[PDB]
């Protein structure tokens, strides 16, 4: 996935498999304000 | 010969029936055959033996078995299997795949449509290959439709149905097809899949079915066509009168649900006798709505929608239909049970199918074939062409040719004939068929199973015919019936001279009802070699049940009466385990017909055989491989290529006898209930036929109650009451209310729950129906029961409802969720994390929030290798390379330490500790020997200072700190000695001791190496010069790495900045710039490296390997880092590294941190969720068999405060706010 501002998703991987949810975290220097979740739709789209 | 039949696919944990066969001898010699795995040398699952005699007629079989013997774990768990055979006169090995598909899995659930906060009763019918009950454990996952997982449950199997708890849908639903997996959770296969819908299936008032009079659109229909809609009630009567409005409109795709539409029609019909039948022409609909009108234009779906009310009372039922395409093209051919090849002299029958657009047989379309029989040696000529017409009820075309005996291949164009369709638009289809030889030898069974299929215990007889033999004295006929992959009988024959072709009796067994194979072989003996012809047709047979379980009840009546208590009766051959369900009719939701609960026992059971197709084909290697065998001969070789009511009811699971009764009560209900029942012992699994048990009443009341009514809003409660008798009578209906709703009584009559609705007798015509309407507001939250009182002639009945509510707005918010770290390895540590209970202003008045919590187990590590050995035999103790020699220990200790092994060598791991601990002493007192006055490290005799060598000794004596001791006041100075001389004010860092840009390549390496140094010994000497100096060095190889200079350069300062801060965003540019600079192979990448020269004691790029891999991993992606272990295992390194040991500490450690972070990933949290100021609410253990979570509800209001204990893995908690926000 296209990553928000500071990007920095983490264990990057090629392809992420339908129904997992990768964390992502804020880029120093930031925190992380609300709720921090990808996960995979299951079509190509994203929840964001 | 010794010709050895076995199956192509052998299944573990099944008996498989190995045969051979001997061409015959005067002396009787035994046999025997065995099972081994890969090692030839040295394994062995079973053995078995055979006794060969005159009597056997030199061929017997032995059943085998694959037990679960394989060696635990591996990268390749199978290691399929490998065939001996042990025999006086030969010895051979061959090896064959194998799969660990055995047995299937049979999911029923009670219904296909569920609601919020609804039990799911389900069971799970656990079978072997020999229809066995094969008592397994078995693992249940749910999967919501989104793709995400759900809950996980196992149990343990003890009678042979597999009884699981109910399940319960969570307070936050998702609407959509679920999912349903089982798996026997420790060794085995063949996953079963079972799909169930959750939506709202309140009340289907009654089914419309749209039986159209074509299934699509032609050219014949385009001018005119008719479609019937039919409406029926579910107690099996029809629809005495009702008003049907039908809706037209067009559709792309399926995938599209909303389309523009006509907009024209609209069209108001009355339903007759529950059937009703329009005339809807197409030619108005594509010239108003469509814009274009042309039939050529549009090629998409129609899509009709109908909305069915009842004029005699308040109803409305919908249905639909997916869409109807407008194609050029006609429908298409295909061909089932056909074998497609040649038996030259003997008719060949044609069996084709035409098929609709969507998967559906067509009849009544006359097709032809154009058939060409050549000649195998010279011209050929054109067989006359036949015309024949499908059926409606077998579906499949039958044709007939006969061809010469001197014919090899054919060809035939089978096309569609038609008075609508053109030629240009036409269906053609052309294939071929070959023949079967190098010994001229032929074999053939005839009938092609067009008796048509047969049943068990009666005797069929199959002819065979050696056309043109080698010899015409034939030894003996084999041949092999088999079923779903095994030999179930061998037969065998004589040949006589009488006739030239002689008829077999095969008895037919109880075993083969869904399906049998057989092939018929026999051998011949050649003067210099021998050649064995063989030929197999497809078996069908038709499906009865060895069990014979039926279910009937003991009141023999066409309806019967709410309430009465009535027996069922079960009647079997044999001894077995029954699972009755009672599922009603109505709960069949539009979703599509809702087709059946499974409707298939058998056809799914088919997919056991192994081969495919029909039947016959290429030479003996060739046709055995398509009929599932691989066998073994010298001649030739095979070549791999409450009340009342819900539902359901009646989930029990007994023991039934011969003939068993039981004894129960039938509910009210206006539907009727269907019962059905499986029968599991070990003959194998029979489903008992539907019986629609019927339970009608004369007169009776039902009503709307709409679902998700939104408070503070009156309904329209539309009904009506039901007069079946022929007489007219007049009806008084009260309605009674429970506090509290408004109603429009003002006041009630006479006591405080009995509300009179001051009713006015009217008269109800026979067969016919008066309409009923209340008012009412609902005032408070769900669910409250409301009375209607129906006070009629011939008796009086009242009738409870239940009516749930829904508030205004719904708003969904996660808002919260966090990883849990136990030993904090992304990061800081989080163990506890609190999340506050907030209320937002916009709540709606007497609402309560709702929160969900659960676990998902985000993911494991990979156990790829972990290889260290050879070390301390070779080199442990054997003038300036002692510290060469010396420094590896300390790793290889390290190394030791961290994986927890040491049971590999026969020692004590004691002694060796003491040993190790002995060696690591001296390499102490060596570097200290290597300690000049000045504090600096030197190599010769301290004449030079070397900064290289001194980080080197601070990376040695920072991997000592962690185990024995060092001392700090002769660190921290020779760090400051480091940061006062050889730091430079930019941030790099030089040596005393001894292309422009080669000056600052070298300059950034010594400055990445030195910042390895301190930040390995800073753990031990915190200062405030020394994070000054760290943050001047970091600051220098943040700017000068910007250019791409050298892969080990980059590597080395991705390395030297991943020691320290990790999340900086110059270092995610180095660290995505070494990414893309890495080099892999494969695809997926097998192996990742990093090269330093481009397009070039020769690997030098093992350092930047090894530098890579240490920066993966202080990132901690087990993904990027496996092709690297792969790489550093094994490669053409061979070795192949500097300085030493400069590269080759580094892969120590760097196999060391892989095993420590796959030490990390184990999963053992112990969550513990509780609330603030009360009670714990729930906890969870993690572990690796399960890693998910149940979801739990959060009623009380309180601050949620997760949190566990040690732990040790890596899992991330999900938490949402369901509250109900105006709107």
């Amino acid at each position: 996935p296209v990553p928000p501002e500071n990007g920095f998703i983490r264990n990057e991987k090629q392809l992420y498999l339908v129904g997992e949810d990768v964390e992502i975290s804020c880029l120093t220097g930031f925190e992380t304000v609300g709720y921090q979740y990808f996960r995979c739709l299951p079509d190509g789209t994203w929840r964001q | 010969t010794y010709v050895i039949s076995a199956p192509k696919i052998f299944r573990v944990g099944a008996s498989e029936n190995i045969v051979i066969q001997v061409y015959g001898y005067t002396e009787a010699f035994d046999a025997t055959i065995s099972i081994k795995s890969y090692p030839d040398k040295k394994f062995s699952y079973s053995s078995g033996h055979v006794h060969l005699s005159s009597e056997n007629k030199f061929q017997n079989s032995a059943i085998l078995t694959i037990q679960p013997k394989q060696l635990p774990g591996g990268q390749n768990p199978v290691s399929y299997v490998y065939l001996e055979v042990v025999s006086k006169h030969f010895s051979k090995s061959k090896r064959m795949p194998i799969t660990y598909d055995n047995g299937f899995l049979f999911i029923h659930t009670d219904k296909p449509v569920y609601t919020p906060d609804q039990s799911v009763k389900v069971r799970v019918y656990s079978l072997n290959d020999d229809l066995k009950p094969a008592k397994r454990e078995t693992v249940l996952t749910f999967i919501d439709p989104e793709g995400s997982e759900v809950d996980m449950v196992e149990e343990i199997d003890h009678i042979g149905i597999i009884s699981f708890p109910d399940f319960k849908i969570p307070s936050n639903p998702r609407y959509g097809m679920w999912t349903i997996k089982a798996k026997y959770k420790e060794d085995f296969s063949t996953t079963g899949t079972a799909y169930f819908e959750v939506k709202e299936y309140v009340l289907p008032h009654f089914s419309v079915s749209i039986e159209p009079e074509y299934n699509f659109i032609g050219y014949k229909n385009f001018k005119n066509f008719e479609i019937t809609i039919k409406a029926r009630y579910f107690y099996n009567k029809v629809v005495t009168e009702a008003d049907v409005y039908i809706t037209f409109g067009i559709r792309e795709d399926l995938k599209d649900d909303q389309k523009e539409m006509m907009q024209t029609a609209m069209q108001n019909t009355m339903l007759i006798n529950g059937i009703a039948q329009v005339t809807f022409d197409s030619e108005t609909a594509v010239k108003e709505l469509s814009y274009y009108s042309l039939e050529d234009l549009n090629n998409k779906y129609l899509y009709i929608a109908v909305t069915v009310i009842e004029s005699t009372g308040g109803f409305s039922e919908e249905a639909e239909i997916p869409g109807i395409k407008y194609v050029l093209s006609p429908y298409k051919l295909n061909l089932v049970a056909t074998p497609l090849f040649l038996k030259p002299g003997i008719p060949y029958p044609i069996k084709v199918q035409v098929k609709d657009s969507l998967d559906q047989l067509v009849g009544g379309v006359p097709v032809t074939l154009n058939a060409q029989t050549i000649d195998v040696n010279q011209e050929t000529s054109d067989l006359d062409p036949s015309k024949s017409v499908t059926r409606v009820d077998d579906g499949v075309a039958s044709f007939v040719l006969n061809l010469p005996s001197g014919v090899t291949v054919l060809e035939f164009n089978v096309k569609t004939d038609a008075p609508d369709l053109p030629e240009e638009n036409q269906a053609r289809e052309g294939y071929r068929a070959i023949a079967y030889s190098l010994s001229q030898s032929y074999l053939y069974i005839d009938w092609t199973d067009n008796h048509k299929a047969l049943l068990v215990g009666e005797h069929l007889n199959i002819i065979v015919t050696p056309k043109s033999p080698y010899i015409d004295k034939i030894t003996h006929y084999n041949y092999l019936i088999l079923s779903k992959g095994k030999i179930i009988h061998f037969g065998t024959r004589e040949k006589f001279s009488d006739a030239s072709y002689q008829s077999i009796n095969i008895p037919v067994t109880q075993n083969m009802v869904p399906s049998s194979r057989l092939l018929v072989y026999y051998i011949v003996t050649g003067e210099q070699t021998a050649e064995l012809v063989s030929d197999s047709v497809w078996l069908n047979i038709e499906e009865k049940c060895g069990n014979q379980l039926q279910v009937h009840l003991s009141p023999d009546a066409d309806a019967y009466s709410p309430g009465q208590t009535v027996s069922l009766n079960m009647a079997t051959g044999m001894d077995s385990w029954v699972a009755l369900a009672a599922v009603d009719s109505a709960v069949y939701g539009v979703q599509r017909g809702a087709k059946k609960p499974l409707e298939r026992v058998f056809q799914f059971l088919e997919k056991s055989d192994l081969g495919c197709g029909a039947g016959g084909g290429l030479n003996n290697a060739n046709v055995f491989h398509l009929a599932g065998l691989t066998f073994l001969t010298n001649a030739n070789a095979d070549d791999s290529q409450r009340s009342y009511f819900p539902e359901s009811w009646l989930w029990e699971v007994h023991l039934v006898p011969r003939r068993k009764q039981l004894q129960f009560a039938l509910p009210d209900s206006l539907t009727t209930w269907e019962i059905q029942g499986v029968g599991i012992s070990n003959t194998g699994i029979c489903v008992a036929d539907t019986v629609k048990a019927k339970v009608f009443k004369d007169v009776f009341l039902e009503m709307n109650i709409p679902y998700s009514v939104v408070r503070g809003e009156q309904i329209q409660l539309k009904g009506t009451v039901y007069n079946y008798r022929t007489s007219g009578m007049q009806f008084c209906v009260k309605m009674s209310a429970v506090e509290g709703i408004c109603t429009s009584e003002s006041p009630v009559i006479d006591h405080q729950g009995t509300k009179s609705s001051k009713c006015v007798r009217q008269k109800v015509e026979g067969s016919s129906s008066h309409l009923v309407t209340f008012t009412v507001l609902p005032l408070e939250i769900g669910l409250h029961n409301i009375n209607f009182s129906l006070e009629t002639w011939f008796g009086k009945e009242i009738l409870v409802k239940t009516l749930r509510v829904v508030p205004e707005g719904v708003k969904r918010e996660s808002y919260s969720g966090v990883t849990l770290d136990p030993r904090g390895i992304y990061g800081t540590i989080s163990r506890r994390k609190e999340f506050p209970y907030r209320i937002p202003l916009d709540l709606v008045p007497k609402t309560e929030i709702k929160r969900i919590l659960s676990v998902k187990g985000l993911l494991v590590g990979e156990i790829l290798s972990a290889v260290l050995s050879q070390e301390g035999i070779n080199i442990l103790t054997h003038a300036e390379a002692e510290l060469m020699s010396v420094v590896p220990v300390f790793y290889v200790f390290h190394y030791l330490e961290t994986g927890n092994h040491w049971n590999i060598f026969h020692s004590d791991p004691l002694i060796e500790k003491q040993k190790l601990k002995k060696k690591l002493k001296e390499g102490m007192l060596s570097i200290m020997s290597y300690r000049n006055a000045d504090y600096s490290y030197s190599v010769w005799k301290g004449g030079s200072a070397s900064t290289w060598l001194t980080a080197f000794a601070l990376r040695v004596l920072g991997q000592v700190n962690k185990y024995v001791e060092q001392n700090q006041n002769s660190i921290c100075n020779s760090l400051l000695w480091l940061v006062e001389n050889y730091q430079l004010d930019n941030g790099s860092f030089k040596e005393n001791s001894q292309l422009p840009v080669e000056a600052r390549e070298n300059s950034l390496y010594l400055t990445a190496f030195t910042v390895i140094g301190i930040r390995k010994a800073f753990d031990i000497c915190p200062l405030v010069k020394i994070d000054t100096a760290l943050i001047k060095a970091d600051n220098f190889l943040l700017e000068n790495t910007l250019p791409a200079q050298s892969t080990f350069t980059l590597a080395i300062s991705a390395y030297a900045l991943s020691l320290g801060d990790k999340t900086h965003p110059q270092f995610r540019s180095i660290v995505s710039a070494l990414k893309r600079e890495a080099l892999v192979k494969g695809n997926p990448p097998i192996y990742r490296f990093w090269k330093d020269n481009l397009q070039h004691g020769t690997a030098r790029m093992v350092e930047t390997t090894a530098y890579a891999l240490l920066t993966s991993l202080n990132l901690k992606d087990i993904n990027y880092v496996n092709p690297v272990i792969k790489w550093l295992s094994e490669e053409q390194r061979y070795g192949g590294g500097f300085y030493s040991t400069q590269d080759t500490i580094n892969a120590i450690e760097g196999l060391t941190e892989y095993s420590l972070l796959v030490k990390q990933l184990r999963l053992s949290m112990d969550i513990d969720v509780s609330y603030k100021h009360k009670g714990a609410l729930h906890n969870y253990k993690m572990t690796d068999k399960n890693f998910l979570g149940r979801p739990v509800e959060v009623l009380l209001n309180d601050d949620l405060i997760v949190s566990t204990g040690f732990g040790s893995g890596l899992a991330t908690v999900h938490v949402t706010t369901v509250v109900h926000k105006t709107s």
